[PDB]
């Protein structure tokens, strides 16, 4: 059993937020929703569908129909800002969405550019391989990166880092691909594919240069 | 309002062992069903197990089953995890929470939740980074320019400084905050532009300190 969340939500100040969370039959199921903030652990912001923790403002309304439920922050204030889980229960076994990150826009959004490295000769010399995709200049500070050998999704081998904020508060991110040098040599190419707020860029590399 | 308390976490070779306690103070600790979750760096929550007041229902994530065991002693008001044959994949923040809902209702929430616990199952021990070059390219960052730069891999423990013939270029470099792998070691990127006229003529050199294993790299990053 998954729960659905979109990976990132976000919104003016003062604007209506909306995240959503799909699940098989959520309706017959109590959605609960937890807010958690840098550093800090999660803290329950709704339960049992639309039930409101005393000390958590009235802005915060949750709801479940049509197996989606959803959390509403009305007149959403620069502290919302965080990351927010779902969470239902499938016969004993706890399950969470993979979470939505939410920004509060304090600049307007700026759109990554995608560096994308080979493994160098030296390195598959070392009989090593690994491929660098630099992700900069991106705002809202959330991306998707996936790999892909040849038009095929990549199963292991990553790494990627969590967005950091740059010195311009824009955000930065790296992920690398480790590879052998046979399955390097034995691909067309590889890519990087980095999502950001419903828009894709895709930079390839290939041993044949 | 209530609080959790986790301890006992820390570092761990892979294949070893370690025990979780969590401690309760402003409930009845015996009263309530009582769950550990888990979150890896930089990821979402998983939750891992849950234990009846009375221990008579016990349920486990597959992630864990047959390592991993759940207890609890409510004259202590003590939750445990004892976790077994442990694995890199384990490596993440350990929380408690308490479940206080209505069973029989099927309507369950956590609230509260501890502060959280690190578990770190790693063997990295000091090691000094290969350092790639990363051949200049102007597919990406152009406009009369070219980026080129340095792969500094698995290195441990941070920090690894880099600059750029030795500091005399310093416009145009970006170097990225490492990635911590899961083979507990570290890797980094740094990156500059330059003018792509200048691929011929100006030598590019990467300087790379890793002070905690003494090591030191001048990485010349030549066109291909």
């Amino acid at each position: 059993y998954e729960l659905t969340q979109p990976p990132s939500v976000s919104v003016s100040p003062g604007q209506t937020a909306s995240i959503t969370c799909s699940g098989d039959k959520l309706g017959d199921k109590y959605a609960c929703w937890y807010q958690q903030k840098p550093g800090q652990s999660p803290v329950v912001v709704i339960y049992q569908d639309t039930k409101r923790p005393s000390g958590i403002p009235e802005r915060f309304s949750g709801s479940n129909s049509g197996n989606t439920a959803t959390l509403t922050i009305s007149g959403t204030q620069a502290m919302d800002e965080a990351d927010y889980y779902c969470q239902a229960w499938d016969s004993s076994t706890v399950v969470f969405g993979g979470g939505t990150k939410l920004t509060v826009l304090g600049q307007p959004k700026a759109a990554p550019s995608v560096t994308l490295f080979p493994p160098s000769s030296e390195e598959l010399q070392a009989n090593k391989a690994t491929l660098v995709c630099l992700i900069s200049d991106f705002y809202p500070g959330a991306v998707t990166v996936a790999w892909k050998a040849d038009s095929s999704p990549v199963k292991a081998g990553v790494e990627t880092t969590t967005p950091s904020k740059q010195s311009n508060n824009k955000y930065a991110a790296s992920s690398y691909l480790s590879l052998t040098p046979e399955q390097w040599k034995s691909h067309r190419s590889y890519s990087c594919q980095v999502t950001h707020e419903g828009s894709t860029v895709e930079k390839t590399v290939a041993p044949t240069e | 309002e209530v609080q959790l308390q986790e301890s006992g976490g820390g570092l761990v070779k892979p294949g070893g062992s370690l025990r979780l306690s969590c401690a309760a103070s402003g409930f009845t600790f015996s009263s309530y069903s009582m769950n550990w979750v888990r979150q890896a760096p930089g990821k979402g929550l998983e939750w891992v197990s849950s234990i009846t007041s009375s221990s008579s229902y016990i349920y486990y994530a597959d992630s864990v089953k047959g390592r991993f065991t759940i207890s609890r002693d409510n004259a202590k008001n003590s939750l445990y995890l004892q976790m077994n044959s442990l694995r890199a994949e384990d490596t993440a923040v350990y929380y408690c929470a308490r479940d206080p809902g209505i069973a029989a209702a099927d309507n369950h929430w956590f609230d509260p939740w501890g502060q959280g616990t690190l578990v770190t199952v790693s063997s990295a021990s000091t090691k000094g980074p290969s350092v790639f070059p990363l051949a200049p390219s102007s597919s990406s960052k152009s406009g009369g320019t070219a980026a080129l730069g340095c792969l500094v891999k698995d290195y441990f423990p941070e920090p690894v400084t880099v600059s750029w013939n030795s500091g005399a270029l310093t416009s145009g470099v970006h170097t990225f905050p490492a990635v911590l792998q899961s083979s507990g070691l570290y890797s980094l990127s740094s990156v500059v532009t330059v003018p792509s006229s200048s691929l011929g003529t100006q030598t590019y050199i990467c300087n790379v300190n890793h002070k905690p294993s003494n090591t030191k790299v001048d990485k010349r990053v030549e066109p291909k």
